[PDB]
């Protein structure tokens, strides 16, 4: 039902908008 | 709790209505500008912008 598992170079945004 | 706003009172005690304009300054798409008006778009050339 649950897993564990990592993101290696995910989960950025752009913080502005310039 | 409720206001007991009656015209009797005096100054301390009547409603007042207060307007709150929250506005956002950074550099983004606006499209609340002030009324003025449109000019010629020149290029190639020192002008103002």
């Amino acid at each position: 039902t649950q897993s564990y598992t990592n993101s290696f170079t995910r989960g950025v945004y752009y913080p502005d908008k310039v | 709790q409720s206001y007991g706003f009656r015209p009797t009172y005096g100054v301390g005690h009547q409603p007042y209505r207060v307007v709150v304009l929250s506005f956002e300054l950074l550099h983004a798409p606006a499209t609340v500008c002030g009324p003025k008006k449109s000019t010629n778009l020149v290029k190639n050339k020192c002008v103002n912008f």
